[PDB]
């Protein structure tokens, strides 16, 4: 059962990274999935979470 | 005040005794140390250089003052032989990289506000 | 930070209770080592029985801290000739009885946790005061005592310029620092 | 303390090493010519040059004194003193937890034998006393230069010595070796004038001279 | 007080021996290492992504120099020359003159970074808290000359982290 | 105001262990025996 | 505010000003002169002058603590707005 | 006295199994040497004094645990290399013989810090 | 901490001990980093009584070596009484 959360928590990443186009962009991008909630954004395009 | 402690040597005979094998001793290495050290400069060179910083000093009268520089001429070919000094170490003897500095009184004057 | 005449500043607020945090669990990290090497044949046999001395020697050699102490030398600074305020703590010299690599190697360890006794005393008896001696002449006065009295001005300004003047004299003074 | 900001004394052992100085004082009348203790407890104990062996294995394996910790040999450079060097040896009682200190004046020339004899440790802690300052240490195992650069020409610490030294070191693409030049600073040490002219501490004053 | 590390009375009863002839015979204690270096290995890093994420720093941290100025704009430095007197590299190198308005501050304030040590004297000398050291530590370069820096260069940094500094020491002013 | 600077909390901070926590754990050295010969046997067998 | 020189140049509130030929100026071709565009002169010339009614003002220019060591500036010089030394913040007086 | 201990905790140094009569014997020694130097030396009143003193319950208190506390310089069996070491002095001051004045009074004022 | 439970039995079981009472990292035990500002102590000779320098002169008060012995019956002492020989740990003497 906890294998299975784990799993549906790694589905969750791809899903809160703007489905597919996201999720392969922070990766390539950041080597990093984990997705936090939006914090605040300065006058650059730089997203902070 | 004139009585002093003889480090090594009484008087300038036993200073000019201890300068000897020094010598004989500074003479005989530089073959090998121009060979193992892999120099681009003669024998002779060598020769004529430990030659020259024998004199520049060789005005002394007090037997302290050349006998503890015998020493620390002493403490060279040791640390030649035994590969312990790098190549940078006795090209440092063969000072070659500057200018050469000006002998003529004009020559100084030329150059700059400093005797 | 240590400066003649005490600390230059007090510590931020609450920096005790995250290093008190690390404290706890910092003492598992040292049993971690000594699972890893303590028992280990392959450690023990590069390091057990190699280069032991005796306590002449040692000594003979101007040798100090553990090098000492893993001869099995009876003698720690912070013991016999305790500085600033390591006379009111408790702590258990390490004194090993071989000489050997392996036995400093015991010492030191042993090092850690007693120093862990450490932190744990000053912790639970941390005095309130000022961080500094009293004295502007050789402590820089506050930055608020600065900007609003004229002595203290003076006395930063010389003190940053032409600093202490200390009186003459010569001292050797002596602390165990864990070389 | 009532005034915590001086820091408190310990007469107990001002008189208690006191005693100690006349004590070593009283059976080396040859060769003990001052004894001081300060007032931070610490006790001078100022020899002949010719004394580095005697008082050293005295105050090694007496059964008063136990001093076998050799803590370190320092020179200071006094220009103004006819005898220029002053070797400091720093000494440390196990027994009686003290320290010792023992000073010997000396010029250039005049050479100290040395205490390896004595004290194996000083066995390194001369090879640099010959190279900082200059100070020739007789019947000594080594003398070599273990802080100068292999080659290095004068004795650094010195007060004749600049700071920045004379040979500076830089890479040459002319002969594929680095090689020494007199220096010349990027920028010269602007040096400060900090002594005040108002009286320090009238406690140290030198006397009417 | 003093304690003994090394101690061992090893008992030579058939129980024990039997104990040390497995020890040596099994790798018991190997594998111990192996059990305990397996524990980490199936335990989460604390590898920080950077430059994605930081390390965390304090309001004290010393970085970066910056020459601040006023809510008004005039800078904060007046020929103090306190700063290169307690700086114990000498990179600071200050020269005034007099000004036109009358408020005679420097022409230069030359810091070599290649000299500087990072003390934190530089806040703790001028009583106008002048020159601080910004939290910024990502000011790497290529060519030497442009860590020498410049009376423009720190007050043009001290004009960009103005907003970052001001806060910290406004948070740390009061233990200092 | 009042003093304000970093303290202890009143009644201090927790115990901190200090001890050597290496854990006594394994089986006997005759049943490390017994099964190593053990599991010979029925491999023979 | 800030300048052009003849050679561009952008000059500094110090006035630096490299010459015609300045062989130095090499330096600064294929890269940027770096230019504080903010000058300290003309950033306080326009900011207001304070009007407070009294012979000795303070001046620690805010922030007391945080700001600098206060000064007890005079002001009775009717010709000449009495301003601090460390602030530049030129105080005068209404009509004594 | 008691049971041997097994080790003195110091390594180089062992146990001597005999240790009363050994530190008697030392003791004897320095004694004897200390004949040679005459009456008036104080280093010869100094450790005649600490010398029969110590020898005096070391000869009647016959169990070396209580030495221990008799003497207050840690273990017997370094107790008796430290007396060996106060025979070295004895051997080595009988050439130094500090007893006449100084050698030579301090060069002027080469004392006297600060300068 | 995200570890699963079967996870953390292995990583309990391999190293024969618990480990989520106590890990390497940090979490929120930590003090948040805005602590409120303090209000320092003032020194003990702050106060504007009788306060005059000529009480606390510590670099003043200091004095030049006491002469002793110059150059220009007995008892036998020592330097410092001999130390005392320190009682084994009562916490644990042998490791
Ligand atoms: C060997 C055992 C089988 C493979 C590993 C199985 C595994 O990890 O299962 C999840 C799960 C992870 O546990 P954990 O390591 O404690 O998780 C820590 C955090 O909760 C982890 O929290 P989280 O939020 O980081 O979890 C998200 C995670 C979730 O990741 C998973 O669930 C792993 C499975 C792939 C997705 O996915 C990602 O991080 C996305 C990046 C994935 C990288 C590439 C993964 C390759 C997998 C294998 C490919 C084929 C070979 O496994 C277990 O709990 C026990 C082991 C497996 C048991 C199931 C039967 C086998
Ligand atoms: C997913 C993967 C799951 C399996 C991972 C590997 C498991 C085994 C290695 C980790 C062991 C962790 C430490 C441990 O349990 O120690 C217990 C104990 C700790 O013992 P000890 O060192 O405390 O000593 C106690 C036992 N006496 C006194 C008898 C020595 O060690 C053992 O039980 C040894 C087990 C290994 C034996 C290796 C030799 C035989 C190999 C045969 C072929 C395979
Ligand atoms: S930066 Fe500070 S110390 Fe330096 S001159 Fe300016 S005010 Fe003085
Ligand atoms: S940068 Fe560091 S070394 Fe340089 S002046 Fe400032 S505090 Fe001193
Ligand atoms: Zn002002």
């Amino acid at each position: 059962m906890e294998l299975v959360q784990v799993l549906r928590r790694g589905l969750q990443q791809v899903s809160g990274h703007g489905g597919l186009r996201g999720y392969l962009r922070v990766l390539f991008r950041a080597n990093d999935v984990r997705v936090g909630t939006l914090v605040g954004e300065d006058k650059y395009g730089n997203k902070y979470y | 005040g004139t009585s002093v402690k003889p480090i090594f040597s009484r008087d300038m005979n036993e200073a000019k005794r201890r300068v000897r094998e020094l010598y004989r001793a500074w003479y005989r290495e530089v073959p090998n140390t121009v060979h193992l050290f892999q120099l681009d400069i003669s024998v002779k060179q060598g020769r004529d250089k430990v030659r020259e910083m024998f004199m520049k000093n060789a005005h002394v009268t007090d037997p302290r003052v050349v006998d503890l520089l015998v020493i620390k001429g002493k403490m060279e070919l040791e640390e030649t032989i035994n590969v312990w000094k790098q190549r940078t170490h006795i090209m440092r003897f063969f000072h070659e990289t500057e200018a050469p500095r000006p002998t003529d009184f004009l020559s100084k004057f030329y150059v700059g506000h400093d005797p | 930070y240590i400066r003649p005449g005490g600390v230059h500043q007090d510590l931020p607020l609450g920096l005790l209770d995250d290093i008190y945090e690390f404290s706890k669990n910092f003492s598992f990290r040292i049993d971690e080592l000594e699972e890893m090497l303590t028992n280990n044949r392959i450690w023990r046999n590069r390091t057990v029985d190699i280069g032991v001395v005796t306590a002449e020697d040692a000594l003979n050699y101007g040798f100090s801290g553990v090098m000492l102490r893993g001869s099995g030398i009876q003698w720690d600074l912070r013991k016999t000739q305790p500085y600033d305020v390591y006379d009111q703590v408790e702590f258990d010299v390490p004194i090993g009885s071989r000489g050997d690599c392996y036995d400093r190697y015991l010492c030191r360890v042993e090092e850690m946790r007693q120093s862990l006794r450490i932190i744990s005393q000053c912790l639970n008896k941390m005095p309130p005061g000022e961080i500094k001696v009293d004295d502007a002449k050789v402590s820089p006065p506050k930055r608020a005592e600065m900007k609003t009295s004229m002595e203290s001005l003076i006395h930063h300004f010389k003190l940053y310029t032409e600093g202490y003047q200390v009186p003459p004299g010569a001292t050797y003074t002596a602390i165990e620092a864990p070389k | 303390d009532t005034r915590p900001t001086i820091r408190p004394r310990n007469d107990v052992v001002h008189k208690q090493l006191s005693a100690f100085g006349q004590y070593v004082a009283e059976i080396l009348p040859k060769y003990v010519q001052q004894v001081q203790v300060s007032c931070f407890n610490e006790l001078e104990i100022f020899i002949h040059p010719d004394g580095v062996i005697p008082v050293l294995t005295f105050l090694r394996d007496h059964t008063n004194a136990q001093f076998k910790s050799l803590a370190d040999l320092t020179a200071v450079d006094v220009p103004t003193r006819q005898n220029r060097f002053e070797i400091v040896y720093n000494l440390l009682s196990l027994r009686f937890n003290s320290q010792i200190r023992v000073k010997t004046y000396t010029d250039e020339l005049t050479p100290i034998e040395s205490s390896v004899t004595v004290y194996k440790a000083a066995n390194w802690y001369e090879r640099e006393i010959w190279d900082m300052f200059g100070v020739f240490f007789a019947n000594h195992p080594d003398l070599r230069r273990i802080l100068t650069g292999y080659g290095f020409e004068g004795h650094p610490f010195r007060k004749d010595f600049p700071l920045s030294g004379y040979v500076e070191l830089r890479y040459d693409d002319e002969v594929k070796r680095v090689v020494a030049e007199p220096v010349e600073l990027a920028q010269e040490f602007r040096k400060f004038d900090l002594n005040s002219p108002w009286e320090a501490f009238p406690a140290y004053r030198q006397p009417p001279e | 007080t003093y304690k003994f590390v090394n101690m061992r009375e090893p008992s030579m009863d058939m129980k024990s021996v039997t104990d040390r002839a497995a020890q040596t015979l099994l790798w018991t204690e190997l594998v111990r290492g192996l059990g305990m270096t397996l524990s980490y290995l199936f335990r989460e890093p604390a590898t920080i992504n950077y430059p994605f994420e930081k390390g965390p720093l304090s309001p004290r941290f010393r970085g970066e120099h910056a020459l601040r100025r006023y809510p008004s704009g005039e800078e904060r430095c007046i020929a103090c020359k306190l700063c290169e007197a307690v700086c114990p590299a000498q990179a600071i190198t200050i020269e005034a003159e007099p000004r036109a308005d009358g408020s005679r501050r420097t022409t230069r304030y030359d810091i070599d970074m290649t000299k500087c040590i990072y003390c934190g004297f530089c806040q703790e000398a001028c009583p106008v808290d002048a020159i601080v050291e910004g939290p910024n530590f990502e000011f790497s370069t290529e060519t030497h000359e442009e860590l020498l820096y410049n009376k423009e260069k720190l007050l043009n940094n001290g004009d960009k982290w103005e907003a970052e500094i001001a806060a910290n020491i406004q948070a740390d002013y009061l233990y200092r | 105001s009042k003093v304000k600077q970093d303290m202890p909390p009143p009644g201090g901070y927790g115990p901190i262990d200090y001890k050597r926590n290496l854990p006594r754990r394994g089986l006997s050295g005759y049943s490390m025996f017994a099964v190593g010969i053990g599991t010979l046997l029925f491999g023979y067998w | 505010g800030v300048r052009t020189s003849p050679t561009g140049e952008k000059v500094t509130h110090t006035g630096q000003a490299y010459d015609d030929g300045d062989y130095r100026r090499v330096r600064f071709s294929d890269r940027q002169k770096e230019v504080n565009e903010n000058f300290a002169i003309d950033l306080i010339a326009e900011q207001p002058v304070s009007e407070v009614g009294s012979r000795v003002i303070s001046c620690d220019g805010g922030g007391g603590a945080l700001g600098h060591p206060r000064v007890y500036i005079n002001l009775d010089k009717e010709t000449k707005t009495g301003t601090c030394g460390y602030c530049g913040l030129q105080f005068r007086q209404p009509h004594h | 006295a008691g049971l041997l201990k097994k080790t003195t905790g110091l390594v180089g140094l062992a146990v001597c199994e005999t240790p009363h009569e050994r530190l008697k014997i030392l003791y004897t020694k320095i004694l004897d040497v200390l004949g040679q130097i005459p009456k008036n030396a104080a280093y010869r009143k100094y450790t005649e004094q600490i010398t029969n003193e110590k020898l005096g319950m070391v000869k009647a208190e016959p169990d070396v645990k209580k030495l221990e506390e008799q003497l207050q310089g840690g273990q017997i069996e370094e107790v008796i290399l430290q007396a060996e070491n106060e025979l070295s002095l004895a051997r080595k001051m009988l050439r130094w013989k500090p007893w006449e004045p100084l050698v030579e009074e301090p060069p002027a004022n080469q004392w006297k810090w600060p300068i | 901490a995200s570890a699963t439970r079967v996870i953390q039995l292995l990583r309990n079981w391999a190293s024969g001990r618990d480990l989520q009472a106590k890990l390497q990292l940090r979490y929120q035990e930590i003090s948040k980093r805005t602590q409120p500002p303090p209000k320092l102590p003032v020194g003990p000779s702050h106060k504007l009584s009788n306060n005059y320098y000529c009480t606390r002169d510590g670099r003043r008060e200091a004095m030049p070596p006491s002469i002793v012995m110059s150059s220009q019956e007995k008892k036998a002492v020592t330097p410092a009484p001999p130390i005392k020989r320190w009682e084994l740990s009562k916490d644990q003497p042998y490791l």
